[PDB]
């Protein structure tokens, strides 16, 4: 309300083990399983897609 | 845990090194999993089920 | 100084993508230009891949997607994911007119960046009539037919226009041929005059969902909004993979899978579900000329909501009145698009009158009368 | 419109390739080639479906290759320019029974019998129009319906009037498997089968969907993990307002 | 035989016995009203078509899922 | 209108103080099931009349016009629809 | 006899019609009649019937010579044409059409 | 619109007691509905600012006051951000909400009004 | 302040084409970048509208 | 040295767009044009025969292969005049050379 | 005048062997020959119609 060396309360979210490399592994597994999904993702989707480039059915027939 | 860190993430070099790695093997897992799951869901309909009368 | 401010080029890449300052608090519906963007590159890669396996010529057109979707690798993926991203494509762009309407995103100092939207809305549905016409299914050729003939009712020199942009007396193989080359061209148009909107749009920044300035409370666009857009993206991207592999002609008309045939009419001819609700405005008007009018009219008139909008406060979100009357607006295109369906028949004869007369009358009457009210009643009210 | 004039809608059927995990049943496919071939290819054309098609979907390479090349096909011409026919082979698209428009509608009293080969795409039902259809003539025309001359009444078709008679009788076609051939197996059959020969990518495009629904839906919730976090600084921020 | 045939006669006497009654109750009117004279020469001649869908449509929603558990 | 960073054109701002903590400090999904049910219920149950009524009373209307419609080519509304055109 | 000439992939019919057919199609007054139009109006020489043989209902092809007014009967929803092609029975709105026809001499017409 | 138009006609409402009778109750009802003040906002902060004009009326703001209004304005982005709403001091009470804006922006437009007839003055 | 300077478009226009300053002394060699502008308008013209004919 | 670099891209764009253009007229020289053109990729080790029955979309140039370069030589020349546009904004940062290689900024014109 | 000529040596020396086949007979016409002309050539020969009603 005045002070501005009194923090406001973040209890509510602050986590106790924050510091920990336990904490921000965490956080960067889940960042690096949404990179291997959208790699793999990324992959599949230009490897199919290209492939309709590769000769069609009635072309190698 | 820190030992994991430091050797897999620290480095984005690293990180993304065990990214693709990790993206390779899900790719080629995957495709094996849902292969046999849709076999086993689509039993008795499929070609190979059915190719071995001819 | 950083490279990425320093370099000309970079410095441009940044100024719109990575240092941009947005607004703290835009809302999910800030996400649906990401998505157009999303879309309008889906339709660059799988149109030019068509465009690969397409053959323009009417005698081989309809032979080219049927070569599409049986003989190339993944062709029916191809064709699936471009006839439905067009679906989605308006699905995203009403939504994104929608948060414009709503928010009051036309309002100075925006009305340029809205005014250059309106032209996005009708390349938008150009590019979408020609390229349903490559097909040459029956809708391709009896869509190409009656449109056309609409041109017809221009006075004096309608039915010369015509045949100028048929090439021929008829819908026949040199109307494919150039509607071929004018739909590839088309997004191209599309893009550059997406990236005037945005150009015009960074003078005054995004408008945000309190109406406010965002000057005193700003965000760089990365990482915020391009993490908040990934959400967006994989949404889509679900609701596009239910489409394309499990239900692709959901959205579609079967005539379309039947080769044009200059004799045989369809049962009926009803364009695609995005042109609906203009559909239904030709139809109420009698005359064909007045119909025609109505029809551009009711795309225009959206030029005109800088003008009518007399409120002080910019967008609904502080205006129950307002949000009301938005609501009936919205739902009411939504009825135009479903009597654009129907047949021409009782009772949807004198209803699709009905709900056309009150979607002009929303931009003309109702949205002035409304606006200036709110504006009395904040500043009575407050007092 | 009357309801004679749009058609009575066909019934929903559960057909096996209905569901998003299900494939086409291949033996019902098989069976269905057998009674297309036996019983429509006397009128209707499949023009798109080359022999190959069918192998590895119905039959091995050497049922499709022996139905090929009983056949003859245009050969090119001879080296004093005279034309020539060949046995068909894989590449070879299944012929039709008529040469031209005019022939098949000199052959079915004016009515043109239509390709199939999108037929299950190109009609509001798919293979439930056509088992509907082919199942559905009345034995007697309902008291009142004037027939057109040469015309069958079916109520799934719009109008009423079609120039397609009923077809699939008890017994005309003898299936190898031993199936009993009833009406309703044999349109069963053939709808499945002109259903894949409409969309014959179903079966692969199912599946790639199925990888795709999983990938997407992870990276949706792991995307939203993510904004989650890279947000957090912006949603927790608080404020101490002191006027000056 | 044909398991259709049952399964349609079926439907008919039990579930759409109201529909079933509706369509011979119609056929009925329209056999009397054609068997008299002038019936040629009348403006409106009455079919049977719509009890005809009625019924169908009953008879096909009571059926569907039974007829293809027996093929 | 809108400057930039260093000059965004914000009148003077003295006297706030802002305050957050780091995204690796904080739990991203801190109170998320209370906000999922309590917070959803709040702001759809002030939002409710503005989709409640134009959804509800357009698809009224579009319910009378089909069901009109319907009956009026049935054998019963063979004369509403002879006067009708 | 009516002869069909495609034309623009639409067929046309071209009939020689005797004295007493132009007589029969002179008698039917104008006021009973979907779409109002005398044969004067129809053929620019009484002996050249010449129409577009699209049904005007939906678009399919009549079959002429039959009908109930004798001329074009359309086989899809059974509606009636005339001598002149005016129509007079059935769901088809106009009579069939008229396409630009001129004789550059007495025994060949352009189309 | 122009703030002038605002306060004029509502100035004839005010004067009309059979207008304000009818009139009056439904404004202080539509502002409950509005909900800008759940978000700790006056109804000044409302008013669209950029235009030329407004430009002018926030800097003729006494310093106090301006610096009041972009807190506003930042704890109400943050609310709006947070989807949360005020509770407590932060709710703008109904004698809090003073129209500390309307006199500057009614003195600029007076100005740029009296500027556009007198540009079009006639000596007789 | 003129339009063609105020306005964010037009003063894109402005930057390249008009008040863009260039030096004093080009000589004609300076002159093909415009000319290379003339052949790529001349090839997208001609160009689609061969596409309107071309199989 | 910005704007310059990119116009060495430009210049290899154009090469490749006359080349493809010069393809669909499908005459005799736009034949074995494709084919000696597209089989110099067939030098390129382990890979290169591969990547040739991909553009070509075959196993010599015909039709798949006339279909793909329509629409590749539709589309490069917008890709061209999209980085002749980049190259000139490189440019605008140091403005136009002259030929007396001093600077210009001591005396300009519109 | 040559060029007409020149159609009479195609026509009567090198059409045995060789063909024209991207010349129409409308080509002709108000080059070398005048239409009544052109029709006469066109007539003489037989061409592949559509089928006829059995097909
Ligand atoms: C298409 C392609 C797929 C991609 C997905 C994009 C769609 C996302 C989007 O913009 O909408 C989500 C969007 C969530 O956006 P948000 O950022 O949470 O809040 C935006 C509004 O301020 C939220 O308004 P609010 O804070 O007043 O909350 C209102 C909302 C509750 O908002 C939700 O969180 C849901 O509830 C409703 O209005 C429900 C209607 C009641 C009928 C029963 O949901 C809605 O707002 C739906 C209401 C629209 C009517
Ligand atoms: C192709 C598309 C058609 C468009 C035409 C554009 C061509 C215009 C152009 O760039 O060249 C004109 C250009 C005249 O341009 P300018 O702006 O008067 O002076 C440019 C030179 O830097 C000024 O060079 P300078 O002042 O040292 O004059 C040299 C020039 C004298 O320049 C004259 O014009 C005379 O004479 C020669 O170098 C001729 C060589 C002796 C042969 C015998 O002609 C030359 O000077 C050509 C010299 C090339 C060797
Ligand atoms: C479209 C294809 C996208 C595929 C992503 C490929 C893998 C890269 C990735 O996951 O990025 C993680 C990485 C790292 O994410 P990060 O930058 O948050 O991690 C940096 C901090 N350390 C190194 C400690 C983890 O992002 C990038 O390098 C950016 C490339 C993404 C595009
Ligand atoms: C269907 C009818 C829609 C009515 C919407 C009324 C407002 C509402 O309840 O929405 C929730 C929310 C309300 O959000 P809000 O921003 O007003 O309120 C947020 C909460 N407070 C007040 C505390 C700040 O509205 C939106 O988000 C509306 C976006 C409009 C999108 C419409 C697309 C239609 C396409 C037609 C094109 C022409
Ligand atoms: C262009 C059109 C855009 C739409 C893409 C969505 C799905 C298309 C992918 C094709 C597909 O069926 O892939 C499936 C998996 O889907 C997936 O896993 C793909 C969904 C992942 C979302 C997209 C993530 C990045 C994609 C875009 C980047 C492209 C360019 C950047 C390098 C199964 O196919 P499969 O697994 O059999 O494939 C062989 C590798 N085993
Ligand atoms: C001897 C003739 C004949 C046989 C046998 C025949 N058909 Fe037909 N079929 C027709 C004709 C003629 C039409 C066109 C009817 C019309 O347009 O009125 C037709 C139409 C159809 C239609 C489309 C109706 C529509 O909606 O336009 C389908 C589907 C169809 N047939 C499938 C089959 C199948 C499946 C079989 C047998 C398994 C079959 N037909 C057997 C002659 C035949
Ligand atoms: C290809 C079609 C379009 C694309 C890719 C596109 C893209 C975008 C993007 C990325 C933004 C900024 C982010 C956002 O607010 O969502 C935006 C803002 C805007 N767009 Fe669009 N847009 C398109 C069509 C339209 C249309 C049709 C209109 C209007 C009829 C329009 C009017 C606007 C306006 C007014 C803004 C500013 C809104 C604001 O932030 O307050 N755009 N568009
Ligand atoms: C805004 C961008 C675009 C939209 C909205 C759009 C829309 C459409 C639509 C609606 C069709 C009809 C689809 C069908 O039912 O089969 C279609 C077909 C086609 N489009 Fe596009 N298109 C776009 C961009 C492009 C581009 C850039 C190309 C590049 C050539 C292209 C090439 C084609 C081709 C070849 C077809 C015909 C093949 C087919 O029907 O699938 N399109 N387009
Ligand atoms: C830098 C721009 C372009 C260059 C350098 C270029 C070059 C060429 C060349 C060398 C040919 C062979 C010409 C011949 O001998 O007949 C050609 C043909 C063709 N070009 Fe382009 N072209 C360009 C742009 C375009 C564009 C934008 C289109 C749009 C579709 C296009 C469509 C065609 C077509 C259809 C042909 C084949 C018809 C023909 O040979 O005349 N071109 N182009
Ligand atoms: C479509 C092809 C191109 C177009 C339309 C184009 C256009 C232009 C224009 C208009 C200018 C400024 C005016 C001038 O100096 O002539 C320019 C400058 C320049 N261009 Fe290009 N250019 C193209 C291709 C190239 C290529 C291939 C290169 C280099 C390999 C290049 C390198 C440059 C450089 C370095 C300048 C700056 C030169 C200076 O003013 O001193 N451009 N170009
Ligand atoms: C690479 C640099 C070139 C500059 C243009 C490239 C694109 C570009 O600027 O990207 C931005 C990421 C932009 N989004 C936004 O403004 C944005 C702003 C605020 C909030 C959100 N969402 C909320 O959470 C946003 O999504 C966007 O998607 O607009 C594309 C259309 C642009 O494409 C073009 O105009 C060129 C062409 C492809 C259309
Ligand atoms: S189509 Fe000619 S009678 Fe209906």
């Amino acid at each position: 309300g005045k002070s501005t060396y009194k923090i406001p309360d973040f209890t509510p979210y602050l986590k106790k083990d924050r510091n920990t490399d336990a904490n921000r592994l965490f956080s960067y597994f889940m960042i690096g399983s949404f990179g291997m999904l959208s790699a793999a993702g990324a992959k599949a989707t230009v490897q199919d897609f290209l492939s309709n480039m590769s000769a069609s059915a009635d072309v190698l027939a | 845990a820190t030992t994991f860190y430091n050797v897999f993430v620290k480095r984005n070099s690293a990180f993304v090194a065990t990214i693709l790695a990790s993206a390779f093997v899900f790719d080629m897992t995957f495709e094996t999993a849902i292969d046999n799951f849709w076999d086993r869901i689509n039993a008795g309909k499929q070609w190979k089920d059915i190719r071995h009368k001819y | 100084m950083a490279l990425r401010k320093k370099n000309s080029l970079l410095n441009m890449a940044n100024s719109y993508v990575l240092d941009s300052p947005q607004p703290s608090n835009l809302n999910y519906f800030w996400n649906f230009g990401s998505l157009l963007a999303l879309c309008l590159v889906i339709q660059l890669a799988t149109g030019i891949t068509l465009a690969m396996h397409y053959t323009s010529h009417a005698s081989l057109a309809f032979d080219s997607v049927e070569h599409i979707m049986r003989d190339v690798n993944f062709g029916w993926f191809i064709r699936y994911a471009h006839a439905n991203t067009a679906s989605f494509f308006f699905i995203c762009i009403y939504a994104h007119m929608g948060r414009n309407i709503y928010y009051g995103s036309y309002k100075t100092p925006r009305v340029l960046p809205w005014s250059i939207g309106v032209i996005i809305f009708l390349l938008l549905i150009i590019t979408a009539f020609m390229g349903y016409v490559l097909v040459f299914g029956q809708m391709s050729l009896w869509g190409a037919t009656v449109i056309c003939n609409l041109v017809s009712a221009i006075p004096w020199l309608g039915e010369d226009i015509v045949h100028f942009l048929w090439g021929g007396f008829s819908v026949g193989n040199p109307t494919l041929q150039r509607f071929f080359a004018l739909h590839y061209l088309m997004p191209f148009v599309l893009a550059v005059f997406a990236l005037l909107h945005l150009i015009a749009l960074h003078t005054a920044g995004s408008s945000n969902p309190l109406g406010i300035t965002s000057n005193v409370d700003k965000l760089s666009m990365h990482p915020y909004y391009s993490f908040k857009d990934l959400i967006t993206v994989f949404a889509f991207l679900l609701m596009f993979t239910l489409f394309v592999f499990f239900s692709p002609d959901k959205l579609g008309h079967p005539d379309n899978y039947i080769p044009a045939n200059p004799m045989v009419t369809p049962a009926s001819i009803v364009p695609e579900w995005y042109l609906l609700p203009f559909y239904a405005i030709l139809r109420a008007i009698p005359d064909k000329l007045g119909g025609v009018i109505a029809m551009v009219a009711a795309i225009l008139i959206l030029l005109i909501l800088p003008i009518v909008d007399r409120s002080i406060i910019r967008g609904n979100a502080f205006k129950p009145i307002s949000k009301l009357l938005f609501g009936f607006f919205i739902c009411n295109f939504l009825l135009l698009g479903v009597l654009g369906q129907v047949h021409i028949e009782p009772p949807f004869i004198v209803l699709g009158q009905i709900c056309t007369i009150f979607y002009f009358s929303y931009f003309l009457i109702l949205l002035p009368m409304v606006s200036t009210i709110e504006n009395i009643f904040f500043y009575i009210g407050s007092l | 419109m009357t309801a004679a004039e749009h058609g009575l809608h066909p019934a929903e059927y559960p057909w096996p390739q209905n569901g998003m995990l299900s494939t086409f049943d291949h033996a019902s496919l098989r069976r269905g080639y057998q009674v297309y071939k036996e019983v429509c290819a006397a009128c209707h054309s499949l023009d798109r479906i080359a022999w190959r098609n069918l192998v590895g979907v119905t039959h091995t390479t050497d049922e499709a290759k022996a139905f090929a090349e009983e056949l003859e096909y245009d050969d090119e011409p001879d080296d004093e320019g005279n034309p020539r026919k060949r046995p068909g082979k894989l590449a070879d698209y299944i012929p039709g029974p008529y040469p031209n428009e005019q022939a098949a509608r000199a052959a079915n009293q004016g009515a043109l019998p239509p390709d199939l080969s999108l037929i299950a795409k190109a009609r509001h039902g798919g293979a439930d129009y056509i088992f509907a259809l082919l199942t559905g003539y009345p034995d007697e025309p309902p008291a009142g319906v004037v027939l057109a001359p040469g015309m069958n009444y079916n109520p799934y078709f719009p109008g009423g009037g079609i120039g397609m008679a009923r077809t699939l009788f008890d017994g005309v076609v003898e299936y190898e498997d031993g199936t009993p051939a009833t009406t309703s197996q044999m349109a069963k059959d053939v709808a499945a089968f002109l259903t894949w020969a409409a969309e014959p990518e179903h079966d692969e495009r199912k599946k790639l969907g199925l990888k795709a629904i999983i990938v997407i839906s992870a990276m949706l919730g792991l995307s939203v993990y993510i904004k989650k976090f890279k947000w957090s600084p912006i949603k927790n921020r608080k404020f101490i307002y002191n006027p000056p | 035989p044909d398991p259709a045939i049952a399964l349609h006669e079926a439907a008919a006497e039990g579930p759409c016995h109201d529909f079933k009654h509706h369509f011979d109750e119609c056929v009925e009117r329209v056999t009397k009203a054609q068997e008299a004279e002038d019936y040629d020469h009348a403006e409106y001649k009455e079919d049977c078509v719509e009890e005809f869908f009625h019924l169908q449509h009953c008879i096909n929603d009571n059926t569907a899922d039974k007829l293809f558990r027996v093929l | 209108y809108m400057g930039w960073w260093g000059h965004m054109g914000s009148p003077p701002q003295k006297g706030i103080a802002g305050y957050t903590i780091s995204p690796f400090a904080a739990r991203p999904f801190a109170g998320v099931v209370h906000a999922a049910i309590f917070n959803t219920f709040r702001r759809t149950k002030n939002q409710a009349l503005f989709v409640i009524l134009p959804v509800s009373f357009f698809y009224y209307v579009w319910t009378q016009a089909s069901e009109k419609n319907e009956w009026l080519y049935t054998k019963a509304g063979r004369h509403e629809l002879a006067k009708a055109l | 006899k009516n002869v069909i000439i495609k034309w623009r992939g639409k067929p046309i019919f071209i009939r020689h019609r005797t004295s007493e057919e132009i007589e029969e199609a002179n008698e039917v007054n104008v006021a009973t009649l979907r779409d109002p139009q005398t044969d004067d109006e129809r053929v620019q020489k009484p002996e050249w019937l010449v129409m577009i043989g699209v049904c005007t209902h939906l678009g399919c092809v009549p079959i002429g010579e039959a009908g109930d007014f004798g001329g074009w009967f359309c086989p899809c929803h059974g509606s009636h044409y005339d001598i002149s092609g005016r129509i007079r029975r059935g769901p088809a709105p106009l009579n069939l059409e008229i396409p630009e026809y001129d004789f550059a001499d007495a025994e060949t017409l352009v189309i | 619109a122009s703030i002038t138009s605002v306060v004029k006609t509502s100035e004839l409402i005010l004067k009309s007691p059979l207008l304000s009778k009818i009139v009056v109750p439904l404004a202080k009802t539509y502002v409950k509905f509005s909900g800008y003040r759940q978000l700790g906002f006056k109804m000044n902060d409302l008013i669209i600012e950029e235009t030329p004009n407004m430009q002018l009326a926030l800097r003729r703001l006494p310093p106090t006051e301006s610096y009041d209004r972009v807190y506003r304005l930042i704890r109400a982005t943050q609310f709006s951000l947070s989807h949360k709403l005020a509770t407590g001091n932060d709710i703008t009470k109904p004698e809090e909400d003073d129209h500390y804006l309307i006199p500057y922006i009614l003195d600029v437009e007076a100005e740029a009004f009296e500027k556009d007839a007198l540009d079009n003055l006639e000596v007789v």
